[PDB]
Order: C-alpha cells, then structure tokens, then sequence
C-alpha cells in the first residue's frame, strides 16, 4: 500500500523477521523501509511486476493468493 | 578348529562387535618351525610349533596372512586353511575349497561366471529396457 | 555382489586369479587357448571391488570385468 | 520481535513449530522409518 | 610386570587390558554404574541415569544463557534443560522403537524393547526431576546459603 | 491494512491442499 | 474402487473397514499411541498417555475457573488438574485391581494386573509432571513470550 | 560462619562432603561390600 | 594472610597423596 505512493524513494519489504536470536541493535537495524517489525527488503522485483499488472491494493493480493492456493489445490 | 593360538600380546586392531554378532574368519597353518610373522591387524606374533588357529574379522585378513604364510617364509607355509566361523557356530570352509589352490587346475571344477563372448558382442542397455536386468548379465 | 566375469579372450594366464586378494577367483579346464584354462569366479560374493583381477589382465581389451553393485558385508570390507 | 501486521501470534507460535516441532517429527518419523523393518 | 595385557585373556578381541580400560578400579566403578549395575530393573538404572543429568544440565544455561543477565537467570537455564531433556528422551524412545524390533533374548534385561522403555521412562523422570530440582536449589540459594552457614540456626 | 481473521483464512484454506498433497505423495509412493 | 470393505477381510464381525477406522494414515497414527504402540513396557505408555493429559487439564479451570479473576489465577488451574488426575489415577487403580484378577496370558503386556499397575504408575507420574510444567510455563509467562520474541536475547 | 581466611566457600563446600557425602557414600560401599557374596 | 589460589594448590597437590593411599590400602589388601 505504502510503496505504490512513492515506488522511488520506499523500499519494497519482502516478509518479517521473527527470529527470537535478535539483539537489540539487529532489532532496530533491521527496522527499514518505514516498519515496526524487522522486515527484509524485496529484491526479487514482484512489488514492480504486481504494479505493472495493476495489483493496487493488499485485497487483491490477497485474494490472488488464496486463489493460487487454490489452483495448487 | 583345533589350534593352541599364536603367542600375541593382543592388540586393538582385531575383532570388533561384528565377530559376535555375525561371522569371524579362522586361519589355520601348521608350521615345524617358531617364527615371527607380521598379523594384518597390526603387530607381530609368535608361530607355534605345529597348528596355529587365528582369528580374524574379514576374509581379506585372512588371505593376506595366508599370503605372507606363502610368499615370506622360505620353509613355505602352504597347508593353511581358513575358515567361516559363525556365533551360531557351524563352521564354513573356504579358501582351499578344492584340494589345490586355485591358480591350480584341479580339472574337476566348474566354469562359472564365464561369458560365452567378448565385451564387444554385450548386449546394449536400449535392448533391456525396464526389464530388471543389467547389459552384463542378459 | 560384484559379479566377476570372464569372457572369451581369456588365455589362461593366471595372473587374475593370484591377483584377487580374496581368491574369489580360480582356474577351470578350458578347450579354448593354448594354455587349456579360463578363469571363473566361483566365489563372488566374497569379492569386494578391488579390480586387482581387471589391473592384471594382459588381453585388451579385458578378458576380465567387475561389475560393482549390491554391497554387503562381505563386499564393504567392514570388520564392523 | 513486535509485530505490526495482522495476527501477530501467528509467527509467535509459527516459528517453533516450523523449527522444532516439524524437524523433529520430521527426523523422528524418518528415522522411524529408514531403519524399520 | 606387564600391566597391559589382552582383553579378559582373549589375544585376538580389540581391546587391551590397560589400567585405565580394564583395571580393579575401573571393574568395580564402571561396572557399578547404573548402565551396568548387576541386578537393576531398568526403571531405576534409568531413573538414577536421568538425575544425574537433569542435575547437570541446569548450569551451562544458568551462567551462560540469554538470561544471565536478567532477574529470570534461573528460569531459563530450567527451560533450556527441559527442552534438552525432552528430545534426548524423544531420542531414546526412538532409539527404542528403532533398534529393539527384532526379536532378542534376556541376557542383559536393558537390551530389550521393555527394558530399553523402562529405562528411556526413567530417564524421563529422573532428568526432569533432577533439572527441577537444580533450579530449586538455584532458585532458593539465599536460604542454601543460609542453612549452610546458620544464619537462621 | 489486512485483517486479524483474513490470515487465519488463508490457513484454513491452505488446509485442504495440504491434506491434498498429502494424499498425493501418499499415492505417489505406490 | 470401493473404500468400504469389511474389517480385516472378516465379513461378520461388526466392523466396516471405513476410510476413518482402517485407513493406512489411521492403521499407522492410531497403532502408533503409547496405548497401542509395539514393543513398549507399560510404564512408558503410561508416561507418554499421562503427560498429554496433565498439559491438558490445566487450560480449562486456569482460563474459566473461580480464580481466573484473581492473582492466584494458575495456582488453581493446577490445583484443579491435580484433583482431576488424583481421581483419574485412582480410578485407573481400581480398573487395574477390578479387571484383571482373574489369571490371563500375556499377549498384550498392557493387558494384564502388573501391566496395568505399571500404566496407572507411569500416567501418575506423567500426569502430574504435565500439570506442573503446565503451571510453570503459564505462571512464567512473561518469561516465555520475552524469550520467544527476544526481550532477552 | 562468615570466613574472614582465604577461600572461605571451601569450608562452605567440605563440610556437607566430609559430613554427608563421605560418611554416606563410605557406609554404602562399605555396606555394599560387608554384605557382598 | 596467605592466598586464594594457594589453598587450592595445596589441595591439588594432596591430591597425589590420595591417590597414593588409595594405592596402598588397595594393594594391602592383597
Ligand atoms: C513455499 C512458499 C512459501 C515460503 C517460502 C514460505 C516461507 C515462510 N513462511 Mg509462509 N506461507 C505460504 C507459503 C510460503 N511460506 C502460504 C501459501 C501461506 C498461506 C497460508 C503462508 C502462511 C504463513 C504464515 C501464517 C506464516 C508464514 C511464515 C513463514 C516464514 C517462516 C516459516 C514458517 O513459520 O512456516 C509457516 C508456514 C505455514 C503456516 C504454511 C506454509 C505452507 C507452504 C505452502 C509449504 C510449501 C511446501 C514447499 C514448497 C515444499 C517464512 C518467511 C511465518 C512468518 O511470516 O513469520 C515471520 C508465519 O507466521 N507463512
Ligand atoms: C529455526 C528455529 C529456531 C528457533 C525458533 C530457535 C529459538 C531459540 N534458540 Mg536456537 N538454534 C537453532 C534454531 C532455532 N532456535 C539452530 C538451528 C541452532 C544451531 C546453530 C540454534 C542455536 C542456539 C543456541 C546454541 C541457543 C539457542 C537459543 C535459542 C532460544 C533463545 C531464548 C531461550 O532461552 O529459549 C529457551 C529455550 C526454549 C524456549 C526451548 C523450548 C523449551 C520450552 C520448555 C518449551 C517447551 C514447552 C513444553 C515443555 C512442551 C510443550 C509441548 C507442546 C506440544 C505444547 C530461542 C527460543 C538459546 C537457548 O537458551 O537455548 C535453550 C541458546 O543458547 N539456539
Ligand atoms: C558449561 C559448564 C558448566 C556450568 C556453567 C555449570 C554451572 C553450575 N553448576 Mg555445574 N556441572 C558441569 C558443568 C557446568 N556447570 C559439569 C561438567 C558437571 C559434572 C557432570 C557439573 C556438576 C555440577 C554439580 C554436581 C553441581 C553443579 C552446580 C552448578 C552451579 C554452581 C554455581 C552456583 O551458583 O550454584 C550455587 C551453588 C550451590 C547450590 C552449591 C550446592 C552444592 C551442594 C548441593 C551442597 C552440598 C550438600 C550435599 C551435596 C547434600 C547431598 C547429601 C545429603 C542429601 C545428605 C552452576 C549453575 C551445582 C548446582 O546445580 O546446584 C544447584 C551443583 O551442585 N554442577
Ligand atoms: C496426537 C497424538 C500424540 C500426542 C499428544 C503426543 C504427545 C507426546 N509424545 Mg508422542 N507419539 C505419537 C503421537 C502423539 N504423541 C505418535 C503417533 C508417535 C509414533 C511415532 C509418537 C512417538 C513419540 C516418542 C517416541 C516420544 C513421544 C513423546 C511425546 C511427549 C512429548 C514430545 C512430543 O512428541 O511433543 C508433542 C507432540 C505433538 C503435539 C505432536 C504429536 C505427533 C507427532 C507424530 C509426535 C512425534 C514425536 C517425535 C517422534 C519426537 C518428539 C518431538 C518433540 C521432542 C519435539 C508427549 C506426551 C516423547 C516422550 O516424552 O515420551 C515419554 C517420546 O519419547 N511420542
Ligand atoms: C476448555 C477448553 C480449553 C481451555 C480453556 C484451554 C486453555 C489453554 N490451553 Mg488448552 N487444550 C484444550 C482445551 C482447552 N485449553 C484441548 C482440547 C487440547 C487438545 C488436547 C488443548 C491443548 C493445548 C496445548 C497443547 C497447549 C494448550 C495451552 C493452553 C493455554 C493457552 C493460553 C495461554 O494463556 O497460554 C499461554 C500460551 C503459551 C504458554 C504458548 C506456549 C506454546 C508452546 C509451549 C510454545 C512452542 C514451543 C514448542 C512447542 C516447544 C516444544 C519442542 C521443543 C522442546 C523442541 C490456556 C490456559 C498451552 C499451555 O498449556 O501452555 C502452558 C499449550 O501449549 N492447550
Ligand atoms: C493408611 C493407609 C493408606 C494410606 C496412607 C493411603 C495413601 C494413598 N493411597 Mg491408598 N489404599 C489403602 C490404604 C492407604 N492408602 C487401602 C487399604 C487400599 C485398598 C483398597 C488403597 C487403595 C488405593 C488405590 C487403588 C490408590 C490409592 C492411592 C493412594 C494415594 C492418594 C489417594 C488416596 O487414597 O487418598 C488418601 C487416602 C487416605 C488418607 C485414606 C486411605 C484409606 C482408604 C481406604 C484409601 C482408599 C483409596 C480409594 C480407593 C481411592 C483414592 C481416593 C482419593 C483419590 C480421594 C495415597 C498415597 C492412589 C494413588 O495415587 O496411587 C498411585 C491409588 O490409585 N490407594
Ligand atoms: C589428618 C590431618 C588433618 C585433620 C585432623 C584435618 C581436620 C580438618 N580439616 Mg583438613 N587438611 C589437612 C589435614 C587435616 N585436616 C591437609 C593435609 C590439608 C591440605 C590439603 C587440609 C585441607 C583442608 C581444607 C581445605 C579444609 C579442611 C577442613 C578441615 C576441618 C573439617 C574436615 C573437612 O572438611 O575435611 C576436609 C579435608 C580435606 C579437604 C582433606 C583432608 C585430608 C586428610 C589429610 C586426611 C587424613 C586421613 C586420616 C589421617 C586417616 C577439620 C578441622 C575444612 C575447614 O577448615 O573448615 C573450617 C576445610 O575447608 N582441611
Ligand atoms: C557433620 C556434619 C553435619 C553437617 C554439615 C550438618 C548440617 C546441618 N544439620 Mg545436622 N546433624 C549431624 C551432622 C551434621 N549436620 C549429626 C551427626 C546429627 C545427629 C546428632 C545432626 C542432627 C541434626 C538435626 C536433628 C537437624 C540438623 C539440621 C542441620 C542443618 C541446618 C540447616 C537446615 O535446615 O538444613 C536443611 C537440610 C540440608 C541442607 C540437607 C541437604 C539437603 C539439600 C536438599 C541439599 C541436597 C542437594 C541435592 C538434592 C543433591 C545434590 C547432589 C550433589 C552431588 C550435587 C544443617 C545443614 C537441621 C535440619 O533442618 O535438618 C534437615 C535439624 O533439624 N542436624
Ligand atoms: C565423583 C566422581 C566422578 C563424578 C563426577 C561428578 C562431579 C559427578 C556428578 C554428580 C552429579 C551430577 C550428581 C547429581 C545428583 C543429583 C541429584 C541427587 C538429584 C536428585 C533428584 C531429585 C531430588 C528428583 C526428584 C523429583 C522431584 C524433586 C520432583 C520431580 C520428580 C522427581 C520425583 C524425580 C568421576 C566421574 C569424575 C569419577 C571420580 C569420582
Ligand atoms: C497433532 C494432532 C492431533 C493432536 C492434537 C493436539 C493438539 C495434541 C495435543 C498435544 C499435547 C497435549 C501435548 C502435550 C505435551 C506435553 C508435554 C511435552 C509435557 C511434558 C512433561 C514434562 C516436562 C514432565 C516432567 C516432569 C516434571 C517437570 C516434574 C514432575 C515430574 C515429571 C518428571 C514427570 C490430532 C489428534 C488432532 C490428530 C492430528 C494431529
Ligand atoms: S588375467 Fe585375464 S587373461 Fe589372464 S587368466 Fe585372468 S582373465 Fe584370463
Ligand atoms: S574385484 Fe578384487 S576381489 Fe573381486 S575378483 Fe577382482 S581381484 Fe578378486
Ligand atoms: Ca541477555
Ligand atoms: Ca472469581
């Protein structure tokens, strides 16, 4: 949702981090992209390729998710 | 298996729990003369006079302790036998299977594992397709 | 077991079956070289890959093959 | 570890299970089963 | 004067009779150990087994864990043994399951699938019971040091 | 934002092709 | 391709071999519990049976009980689980003292007076060990949610 | 008993060995061993 | 006074004379 405002200046977050093997200092290293959570920066590009094919919103990725679960069904 | 044994001080190379549990191999030499030979296993020993009976943990023992009976002594040790000893206790007996040894012709054996050609005229996988086979053995 | 075999090109001179550490090998009569003799491998499930047999065969190609496969106890060396 | 998505818990128990409880029962049932018989 | 003989008189079996392998101290300690104690069901050679290692196992986590530095100091050296104690006993039941399939005799009564039960039972208990009773002691060390020394006597 | 209940959805959902899947191996393995 | 077949290939007993009751999942997941695993001494079953109920029992009186508005809320839930498995336990005794006096053989070893003696001993210590480590992780919880998130790490 | 001496814990220590410990391991070995046979 | 470390030697060092004793006493009762 944050990313498709601004996609030049935010950086796109992949998933969180939950490790409980954290310090403190990874913990608020590990703070990027405008979180709370540690998260991990997505360099596989599927933020500007679901852009590009007019995915707008967390709803719809969503319900692109539970239908590709689905379809493996 | 009649045989005092060698005069050994014992050693860790030797028969592990696989003796026990499944077979152990049995050297049997008779020899007029005291001597010092060399146990694969690792060390030296004593011949006694007359019959020995060693035991070891794998054939491999065995036939390289019958070939340095053979090749390393000048009075040649060749009436050596080895045995397959089982926990259970039957005895096998092996490597003299015949009465001669076997670079020997003892013309009263059978050719076994003998191919009726080359390497050139072997059958080629393709033929034997999921057939369960192997090319060597169709 | 590795099976052991022995083709046609075998003229019977011995030194396969004095190589073989095991003795899984030995001589029979043959009708078929000047030497009158084949190997065979009679004892192949003692044999445990070593190719010693196919190392000292003087026929080329080779009038010897080991063709390793199932292993055992027998065929892994383990004095364990 | 604070968790600002939905359904924060979800990786609290999520994360021991996938590590532990899935190797363990993993390896142990495996292990049960290549050394059967 | 020779001290290093073959093994019980055998030449031939791997193992040599070293003061250290197969002495009178070594006979008698050894093989007084529960692992090898003549006569025990092998509830209680696992029990005692067990305690001596859930006793152990409190104090690498206690001074040297995550927690060492906070005010639960104790209570997570007692979580990390109980969490070590329950897949070493979730590895001697499958141990158990695994090896003791096939049909065996009686000589020794821990090398049996009952045996091998009983005593992966007691060594269930006796660890937890050990590793709890490390963090009492642990725990409550004002009042250890106190009995020991009389300040409430 | 998503929902607290949406996630657990999903998983509900993603149980029918793990049950699924575990019947696939399942007869795979014959 | 019919998945209904009678139990075992016996058509008069009263069973149908259902997909539910004689499938492979459930022959290898309902034959595999402490209750009907293979080669186990009673003891350990009843270790095994007796610990994944004391974890249990202690949910229901510690989140709905007439403490579970007070400070002594686990306290209790664990009191509760103690009363539930001191009567299950006896119970079980008495099943034990009840059923098997009359002299049977030993096809099952569960099945017998000295094997249900043994299951009753292992689901008391069982039972009342997962009650207690039920209770210390819920009255140390503050400790287990900053050890799983890293408040101390 | 504060120990105003060097290692003081080591009092703190020996006397629960030398007290319990010896007396009740030497008694059990030696009860072991009066009774052996 | 006298050190920490050196009542710790002093027990390291008897030590050896336990060892000894129990040598003895295990080979009088021979
Ligand atoms: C193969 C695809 C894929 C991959 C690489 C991962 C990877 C991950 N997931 Mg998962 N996840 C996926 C599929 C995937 N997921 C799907 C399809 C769902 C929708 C139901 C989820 C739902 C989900 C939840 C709810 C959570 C994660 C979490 C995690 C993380 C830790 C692993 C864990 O706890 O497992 C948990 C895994 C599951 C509950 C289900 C995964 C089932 C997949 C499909 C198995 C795939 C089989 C494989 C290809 C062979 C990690 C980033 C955790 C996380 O983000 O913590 C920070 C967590 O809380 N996942
Ligand atoms: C991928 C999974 C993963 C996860 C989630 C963890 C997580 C953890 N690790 Mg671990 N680690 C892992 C992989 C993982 N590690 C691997 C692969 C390595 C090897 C390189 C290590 C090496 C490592 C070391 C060496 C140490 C950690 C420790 C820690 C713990 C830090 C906090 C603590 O004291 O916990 C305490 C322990 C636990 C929370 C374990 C759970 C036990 C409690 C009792 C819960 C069990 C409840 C009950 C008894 C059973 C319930 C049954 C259930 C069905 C309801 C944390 C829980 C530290 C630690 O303290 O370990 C003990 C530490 O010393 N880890
Ligand atoms: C990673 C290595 C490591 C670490 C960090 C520790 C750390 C610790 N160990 Mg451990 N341990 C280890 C390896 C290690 N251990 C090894 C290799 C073994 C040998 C197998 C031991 C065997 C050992 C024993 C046997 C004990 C410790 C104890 C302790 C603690 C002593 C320090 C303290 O604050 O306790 C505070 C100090 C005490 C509580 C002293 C009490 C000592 C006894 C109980 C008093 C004497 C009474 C007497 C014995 C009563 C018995 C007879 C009576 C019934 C008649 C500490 C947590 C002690 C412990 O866990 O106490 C709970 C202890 O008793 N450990
Ligand atoms: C729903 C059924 C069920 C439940 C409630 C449990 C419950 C338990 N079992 Mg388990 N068990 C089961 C089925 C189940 N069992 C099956 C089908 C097998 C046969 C393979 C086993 C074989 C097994 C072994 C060999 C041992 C246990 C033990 C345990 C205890 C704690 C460890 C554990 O498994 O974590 C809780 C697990 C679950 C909630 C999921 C259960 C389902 C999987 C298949 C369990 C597999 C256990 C695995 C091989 C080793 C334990 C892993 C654990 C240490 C993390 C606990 C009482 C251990 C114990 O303490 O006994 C004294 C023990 O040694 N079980
Ligand atoms: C009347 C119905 C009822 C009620 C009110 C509860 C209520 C409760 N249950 Mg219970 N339960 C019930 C029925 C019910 N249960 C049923 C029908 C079963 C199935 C047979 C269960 C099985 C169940 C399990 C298996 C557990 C609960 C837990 C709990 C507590 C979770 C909430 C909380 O504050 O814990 C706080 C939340 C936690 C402490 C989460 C911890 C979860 C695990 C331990 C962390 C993951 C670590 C991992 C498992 C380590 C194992 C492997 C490692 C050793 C390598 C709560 C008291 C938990 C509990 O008792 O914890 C002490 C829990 O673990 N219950
Ligand atoms: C003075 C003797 C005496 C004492 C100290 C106890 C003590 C105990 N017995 Mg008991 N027991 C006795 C005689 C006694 N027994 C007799 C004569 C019988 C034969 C019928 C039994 C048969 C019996 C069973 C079958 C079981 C116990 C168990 C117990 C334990 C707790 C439950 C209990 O009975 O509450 C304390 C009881 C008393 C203070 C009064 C004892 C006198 C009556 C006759 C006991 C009858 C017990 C009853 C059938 C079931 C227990 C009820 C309880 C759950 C409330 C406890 C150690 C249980 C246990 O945990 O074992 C592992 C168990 O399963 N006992
Ligand atoms: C036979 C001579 C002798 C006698 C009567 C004692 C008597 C005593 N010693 Mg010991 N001690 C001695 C030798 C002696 N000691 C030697 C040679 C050493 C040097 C290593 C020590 C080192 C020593 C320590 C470090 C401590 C004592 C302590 C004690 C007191 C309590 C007993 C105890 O904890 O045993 C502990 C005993 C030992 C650790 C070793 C004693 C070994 C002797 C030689 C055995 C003699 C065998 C006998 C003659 C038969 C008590 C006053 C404790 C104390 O003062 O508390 C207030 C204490 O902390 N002793
Ligand atoms: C010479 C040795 C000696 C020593 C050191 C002690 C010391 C003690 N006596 Mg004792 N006493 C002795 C001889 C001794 N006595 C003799 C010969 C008599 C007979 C005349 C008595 C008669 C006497 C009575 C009647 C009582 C005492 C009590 C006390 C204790 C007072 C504080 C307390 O509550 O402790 C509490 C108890 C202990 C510290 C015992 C140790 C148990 C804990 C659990 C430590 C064990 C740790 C763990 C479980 C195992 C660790 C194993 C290890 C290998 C690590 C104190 C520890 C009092 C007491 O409370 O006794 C219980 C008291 O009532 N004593
Ligand atoms: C001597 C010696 C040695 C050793 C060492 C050591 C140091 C040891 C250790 C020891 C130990 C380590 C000990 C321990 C102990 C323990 C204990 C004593 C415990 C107890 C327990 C209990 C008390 C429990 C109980 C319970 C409870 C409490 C509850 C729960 C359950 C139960 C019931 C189980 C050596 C080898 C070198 C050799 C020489 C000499
Ligand atoms: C999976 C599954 C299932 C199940 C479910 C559930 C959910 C379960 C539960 C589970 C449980 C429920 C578990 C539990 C566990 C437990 C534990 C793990 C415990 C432990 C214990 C202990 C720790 C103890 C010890 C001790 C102590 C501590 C002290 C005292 C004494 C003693 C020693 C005993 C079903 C059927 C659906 C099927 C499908 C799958
Ligand atoms: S070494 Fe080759 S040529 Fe010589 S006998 Fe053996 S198989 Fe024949
Ligand atoms: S592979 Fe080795 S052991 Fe086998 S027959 Fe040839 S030489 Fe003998
Ligand atoms: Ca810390
Ligand atoms: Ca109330």
């Amino acid at each position: 949702e944050q990313w498709i405002k601004d996609p030049l200046n935010i950086r796109p977050i992949a998933h969180a981090i939950w490790d409980p093997h954290f310090g403190e200092g990874a913990v608020n290293a590990f703070t990027q992209a405008g979180a709370s959570n540690p998260v991990n920066i997505a360099y596989s590009g599927v933020y500007h390729w679901f852009y590009t094919i007019g995915m707008t919103t967390n709803q719809e990725l969503y319900s692109g998710a539970v239908f590709l679960l689905v379809l493996a069904s | 298996l009649s045989g005092q044994p060698p005069k050994f001080g014992g050693s860790t190379g030797g028969l592990l729990s696989k003796a026990n549990r499944e077979e152990k191999y049995a050297i049997t030499w008779t020899s007029a003369s005291e001597q010092v030979f060399e146990m694969p296993t690792g060390g030296a020993a004593i011949m006694n006079e007359g019959e020995n009976l060693l035991y070891l943990a794998r054939k491999e023992q065995c036939l390289a302790l019958g070939t340095q009976l053979r090749t390393k002594f000048k009075p040649k040790i060749q009436d050596y036998k080895i045995y397959r000893v089982y926990p259970s206790g039957e005895v096998q007996y092996l490597h003299p299977a015949d009465g001669v040894f076997p670079e020997k012709v003892n013309e009263g054996r059978e050719a076994q594992g003998t191919k009726t050609r080359r390497i050139g005229q072997n059958p080629e996988p393709v033929t034997i397709k999921f057939s369960g086979k192997a090319p060597y053995e169709v | 077991s590795h099976s052991v075999k022995i083709y046609d090109t075998c003229i019977g001179c011995t030194q396969c079956v004095r190589a073989c550490p095991l003795d899984v090998l030995e001589m029979v009569p043959w009708d078929g070289c000047k030497a009158a003799q084949i190997a065979s491998s009679p004892r192949t499930e003692d044999c445990v890959g070593c190719k010693r047999c196919e190392t000292a065969c003087p026929t080329d190609f080779l009038s010897i093959r080991v063709y390793l496969g199932a292993e055992t106890t027998r065929s892994m060396g383990l004095a364990y | 570890m604070d968790g600002s998505y939905a359904a924060s818990y979800l990786p609290w128990i999520l994360i021991p299970m996938v590590g532990w409880l899935f190797p363990a029962v993993t390896m142990g049932l495996l292990f049960i089963h290549i050394e059967s018989e | 004067n020779q001290v290093v003989q073959a093994y019980n008189g055998d030449p031939f079996v791997g193992h040599l009779s070293t003061p250290i392998s197969d002495s009178a101290f070594t006979r008698t300690f050894i093989g007084n150990l529960p692992a090898y104690r003549k006569g025990l069901s092998p509830i209680l050679r696992g029990l005692e087994v067990g305690m001596a290692h859930g006793y152990f196992l409190i104090g690498p986590w206690t001074l040297l864990g995550p927690l060492r530095d906070s005010e639960y100091q104790y209570i997570g050296g007692l979580i990390g043994a109980l969490a070590l104690i329950l897949v070493a006993t979730a590895a001697l039941s499958s141990y158990g399951l695994v090896t003791f399939q096939g049909e065996q005799g009686s000589g020794d009564t821990l090398q049996t699938a009952d045996g091998w039960s009983q005593f992966a039972a007691g060594f269930f208990v006796g660890g937890m019971g050990g590793a709890f009773v490390a963090y009492f002691l642990l725990e409550n060390l004002s009042v250890v040091d106190g009995i020991f020394r009389g300040l409430f006597n | 934002a998503l929902s607290d209940t949406q996630i657990l959805a999903a998983l509900v959902v993603a149980l029918l092709p793990a049950f699924l899947a575990f019947r696939l191996s399942t007869e795979l393995y014959k």
